[PDB]
């Protein structure tokens, strides 16, 4: 019930360096 | 992986090895989706056209490493395998129809800050991410051209249309694949190449913030040619056979 949740990153509220550009292709993807 | 860059460290904490025993060789990608089931392609283990049929006996698997040549004390561990599942229709003749299989380590690995399960997709998450023109990201330690990294290589590409899937190969594609990466005409590359077999594609869900892993990295004409595109393993489309596996076993 914690997969997906990555110690370093989401854990820490830690952004890795390019996760916001999949974020961002949701409104501009389509 | 080409024409991507270096991961940060644990940014891909589900990432593992595939090694082959003996000679210790680095066959594959793989995946962590719980502290003992281990996801790749399944013709990562077996592919008769190269005499290739691995069994238990002949891998092993490294997890939480970051750079292939430094070994990392305290922070990446090693496996044995219980038994391998190959997916029964699994059709390596034809189109590599259902590239997928299991592995179950011989004892369980202890989660840590560099050593985490990804999550497998559920039909909410299948339905809302899985769509042309998202962005999911393919990681390992493959080609970077078509020149063998030190640390975990990391790209980020958009799904494509199934018609241009289909479009661009003579290949049989069916409904448990879907293909991946830059068109021609966007202006940006990317891909994954031999070495990348069995690693996963991942995206972020922005509902609940989880990474997912959707696809297999499965097989493609060379890596990162005009016109082509990753094929990858549709994980959600036999998240089933996979349940079925786990529970069994
Ligand atoms: N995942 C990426 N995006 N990028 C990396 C892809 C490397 C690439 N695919 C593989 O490694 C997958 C399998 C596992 C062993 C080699 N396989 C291929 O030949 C499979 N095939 C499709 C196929 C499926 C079933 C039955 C027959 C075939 C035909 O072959 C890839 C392919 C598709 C269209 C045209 C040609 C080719 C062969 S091209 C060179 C070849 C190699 N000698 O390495 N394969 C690769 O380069
Ligand atoms: C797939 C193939 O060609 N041969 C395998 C063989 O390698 C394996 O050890 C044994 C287990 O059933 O029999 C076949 O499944
Ligand atoms: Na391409």
């Amino acid at each position: 019930a914690d997969c997906g949740l990555r110690p370093l990153f989401e854990k820490k509220s830690l952004e890795d360096k390019t996760e916001r550009e999949l974020l961002e292709s949701y409104i501009d993807g389509r | 992986i080409v024409e991507g860059s270096d991961a940060e460290i644990g940014m891909s904490p589900w990432q593992v090895m595939l090694f082959r025993k003996s000679p210790q060789e680095l066959l594959c990608g793989a995946s962590l989706i719980s502290d003992r089931w281990v996801l790749t392609a399944a013709h990562c283990l077996l592919y008769p056209p190269w005499d290739k049929n691995f069994t238990e006996n002949d891998l092993l698997v490294r997890i939480g490493k970051h750079s292939r040549t430094r070994y990392e004390r305290n922070i990446e561990k090693i496996s044995m395998l219980e038994k391998i599942y190959i997916h029964p229709r699994y059709n390596w003749r034809e189109n590599l129809d259902r590239d997928i299989a299991l592995m179950k380590l011989k004892k369980p690995v202890a989660f840590s800050d560099y050593i985490h399960p990804v999550c497998l997709p559920d039909r909410e998450t299948a339905a809302s991410l899985l769509q042309a023109g998202y962005k999911g990201r393919v990681t390992g330690w493959g080609n970077l051209k078509e020149g063998q990294p030190s640390v975990l290589q990391v790209v980020n590409l958009p799904i494509v249309e199934r018609p241009v899937c289909k479009d661009s190969t003579r290949i049989r594609i069916t409904d448990n694949m879907f293909c991946a990466g830059y068109k021609p005409d966007e202006g940006k590359r990317g891909d994954a190449c031999e070495g990348d077999s069995g690693g996963p594609f991942v995206m972020k869900s922005p509902f609940n913030n989880r990474w997912y892993q959707m696809g297999i990295v499965s097989w493609g004409e060379g890596c990162d040619r005009d016109g082509k595109y990753g094929f990858y393993t549709h994980v959600f489309r036999l998240k089933k056979w996979i349940q079925k596996v786990i529970d069994q076993f």
